[PDB]
Order: structure tokens, then C-alpha cells, then sequence
């Protein structure tokens, strides 16, 4: 199943919501002991990894350093070691069972720096700095390289991707998108990287393109029905979800699902509620 | 509202 | 010689000055028709072209679709065929005796249109619009490819480059700057595209990168002394020379020319008056 943790309608949400792709059913969890929106979900081991994202509260709104774990058989939350620094709005990825958390800001500092967590360690060490620095960046793994994609550098908001190579601790720019795309969905389904909605600055987006990386070329595909920035993405069985966000006016509950195939996209599911900026996994 | 997540101010 | 053409200093200018890098001198030459700025400079056969931009005068405020043709031979201006549109803040190359007009601004029009003008036929055509709206774009063309670099598309200023190829009538985009940069100077030295200066939407640069087509990869090499957006570039005997711009409180005048074999920067002229928004480029002397 897929799980989505955190999120945002008018305070900061601690929900842990799995939904069934084959019964069209949402089972409820237990709640984040901390409630946090703007974070990115993960998985290691079976373990639903939550990391960095904001408690912005009716009496707050505190960035977050923390990273906890979530145990499907256990149904319990345990808190790990936390970052260097608070990201809300980061982006992560996993290669090699590790957990790295990309960007984000803290305050009006918006990062280029990344870290590496080790779940049998739990310890946090820094690796190079992004070329750029971004909030709302998209984060993906392809063939055991790590993507950012896109985001917000404090000022202008980015079409720009790099990538970083563990084995040289090096960023790359490569090709940038089409379009301008902050807080869009970015996963890799199948074996492109995806870049789904998000907002260029002016407009929430529902169009979506992917990157080839044998022609290091971004082609646009089917466009999602509803424009959506904030917008949690997961791939399931081979096809793509994106859940809940924000158009501009309304948090959306709608649930898309991508059809590489048939290359089309159509409302699949109704979240519980509407909600933005969550972190979504599959275990 | 940010323009982007929604999220207040 | 080194042809400066218009350029911005409370009010948009009329100057045509020519820099001997031996002598030291400038030259004085005839006057614009028309006051602008924002405009960019090319040669075709010997001939200094003067491409779009913006009259910025105490009575008025327009931009101009205007191509204008400066003789050496004759020390005189004569109009050209214009663009379709104005555009302000534009960006030239050249290919096989073509001038392409890239991007650039009319009022609160971002543009993606690029057009080509035939100097034998006095023409201008459309061609397939850019990927992206880009004013104060940097235009350099390498291996008869035309490359549009930053610029600004009126909500984001931009990292991304494109690439237009001619006779396929398509642009792609490439690999981006490690810096956004608006009114950056961008020509081409030896075999790489060099982007250097500009504005990133907080400070003005002064850092200099430059793409290598085999490697499709933008290395910085050093920067320049002075940070500066919206100043002019060109290539003289295997050198850039970047002149003028803006710092955020002066117009310069200072001109600085890099060497690629020592990868230096140096201060070698000033202008007779500090002024940004400048067309530029390199033909005979008279």
C-alpha cells in the first residue's frame, strides 16, 4: 500500500493515511507524534522513513530537523538521529539502503546542502552541495543516481536539474525542463524521470514530462487533470500517484493515477480530506 | 496563503 | 576596432564609439538615428548592424523593432527593414550571412518569437519560437548552431540555454548554467560559449562560466573584476572584452578583457562615459 504522512489544511497535520489501490479503501494509522507538512516520505527496510518539513500551527511554525520512523507490523513512530539543519520543503532520495535529504529551507535560508542518513548507524553525515539551492525540490533515483529537480532558490523559481554521483561526491548540471516547476511531483516510473504540476511562479501546472536519460531529453506526456503544486507522488505496481496539493485556491483530496501504457491520467481516488504538501511512500 | 503549498504566511 | 552603439545613462544613447586595443583611443563616429538602448550590435560583410532596443528619452519611452547598418567606408547610418515587433533587451547571432533576433521585451510582452533578417534581400522572416520567453538573453552561436543563455521571462530569471538548429527550424534545450543570469554578456572564444556577468534577481555578477559543446558542460573559469549586468561583449584577436553595465549603483565604464591562455581578467580601458545596455562588436575602422 502507499502511505502518506503529514501534510497541510489550515494547520500542519500529523495523519498516516494508507490507501488500497486494488479495494479503493484508506486505512488509518497512527498519528505523527510531531505534526509536519512540507516533508518527504520514504522507505528503508520496510520502514516508512518522514523527514525534515514544518509545524505551522495556530501558536508556531517551526521548521524540522527531525527524521522518525514508521514500522508497519509495529504501528508505531521511533525517532532517529535529526539533520545538521531544519529543511522544510525538502526533497529525498534512497540508493544503497541510504537515506538522503535534499535542500529545503529553515527560516528565509533556503539550502544547497545535502546530507545522508544510515538507518543501522542512525547518524547524519554532509556530502557536496547542490550547484543550487532549492526548496520544493523534486527528488529521484535512476540507476543509483540521485536527481534534483527543479525548486526554489529563495528568489526565482528553477526548470533546472542536476545530479549528484555517489561515488565522486560531485553534482552535474544536466538538461533542464521544459518548464519552470516548483513543488511538483518527481518520482521515476519505469525509466524515466517524472516531473508532475508544481508551480512556475504564476500558474499551478498540470503538465507533466520526463526525462530520458539515454538522450538526456524531457518529453511531455499526458498532462494531470488538475493543476497541483505541493502534491505527493508515489509509483504503485508500475503506474504513477499524485495526491492531495494546492491549486491556487482549494486543497485538493483528488487522487491521479498515470497509465504509462495508454499514456493517460484520470481521478482514481477522494483523500479523507484535502490537504497539501505531504510525504508519500510504498510498503 | 503561499502561493505554492497554501500554508499561512 | 571595438564599435560600441547606444547604450543607457538616464536616458538611452545616441553614441557610436570605436576602441583601438593598441592605440588605446576611442573614436567618435556618426550618431545613432535614434537614441536606444537595450539593443545588441553585429558585423555582416563589414557592415556594424544595430538590432532593437528601447528610446529611453525625457519625452518618451518606446521600444524599437528598428535594424539599422553603420559603413565604415562612409562613417554613415542607414536604416534597414524592421522587425516584426519591437524588442527591447534583445539578443543577436549570426549564421551564414543571417542575423537572428532573439527574444527581448515591447512593454509588458515577454517574447519567445525569433526572427531572421537576409542583408541581400532586405527581409525579415519568423522562425519556430523559443522554448521559453527570454528578455536580456545572451545569444552566441558555436558550429553554426544558434544558442539563446539566461535572460528573464518576466516572473523568473533564468539558468537554462537552448539551442536553435537552422535548417531543422527546431530548438532543444541544453545543459544550464551553474548560474541564473539576466543581461549577462555571452559570445563565443575559440570553440566555447561563454556567459559572463549578469543579474540573478539578488546581486549582479561577476562570475564568468563557459560551455564546452563535447562535454555539454558549463565550467567557471575566473571571474571578472567588477560585477556587471547588462553590459556589452565581443571577441577582438582571441580575447573578450566586456564593456560597461550596471552594479547596482554605478553605469560603468570600465572595460575589461579576458586572456583564455592565462585565464585572466584585466582592466585595459575605460569609456569616455559609463553607460550600460550597449550594442557591440568588432568590423574595420574607417
Amino acid at each position: 500500500l502507499i502511505y502518506t504522512a503529514g501534510g497541510y489544511f489550515r494547520q500542519s497535520l500529523s495523519y498516516l493515511e494508507a490507501y488500497n489501490p486494488s479495494d479503493g479503501t484508506w486505512l488509518r494509522l497512527a498519528d505523527l507524534q510531531v505534526p509536519r507538512s512540507g516533508l518527504a516520505g520514504c522507505v528503508v527496510g520496510g520502514l516508512l522513513y518522514a523527514v525534515g518539513g514544518r509545524n505551522n500551527s495556530p501558536d508556531g511554525n517551526t521548521d524540522s530537523s527531525a527524521l522518525d520512523c514508521y514500522n508497519p507490523m509495529t504501528n508505531q513512530w521511533s525517532p532517529c538521529a535529526p539533520m545538521s539543519v531544519p529543511r522544510n520543503r525538502i526533497g529525498v532520495g534512497v540508493i544503497d539502503g541510504h537515506i538522503y535529504a535534499v535542500g529545503g529551507s529553515h527560516g528565509c535560508i533556503h539550502h544547497n546542502s545535502v546530507e545522508r542518513y544510515e538507518p543501522e548507524r542512525d547518524e547524519w553525515h554532509l556530502v557536496a552541495p547542490m550547484l543550487t539551492r532549492r526548496i520544493g525540490v523534486g527528488v529521484a533515483v535512476l540507476n543509483r543516481l540521485l536527481y534534483a529537480v527543479g525548486g526554489f532558490d529563495g528568489t526565482n523559481r528553477l526548470n533546472s536539474a542536476e545530479c549528484y554521483y555517489p561515488e565522486r561526491n560531485e553534482w552535474r548540471m544536466i538538461t533542464a525542463m521544459n518548464t519552470i516547476r516548483s513543488g511538483a511531483g518527481v518520482c521515476v516510473l519505469h525509466n524515466c524521470i517524472y516531473a508532475a504540476g508544481g508551480y512556475d511562479g504564476q500558474d499551478q501546472l498540470n503538465s507533466v514530462e520526463r526525462y530520458d536519460v539515454a538522450t538526456a531529453t524531457w518529453t511531455f506526456v499526458a498532462p494531470m487533470k488538475h493543476r497541483r503544486s505541493a502534491l505527493g507522488i508515489t509509483v504503485h505496481q508500475g503506474r504513477i500517484y499524485v495526491l492531495g496539493g494546492y491549486d491556487g485556491h482549494t486543497f485538493l483530496d483528488s487522487v491521479e493515477c498515470y497509465d504509462p501504457d495508454t499514456d493517460t491520467w484520470s481521478e482514481v481516488t477522494r483523500m479523507t480530506s484535502g490537504r497539501s504538501g505531504v510525504g508519500v511512500a510504498v510498503t | 496563503a503561499d502561493e505554492e503549498t497554501g500554508e499561512f504566511a
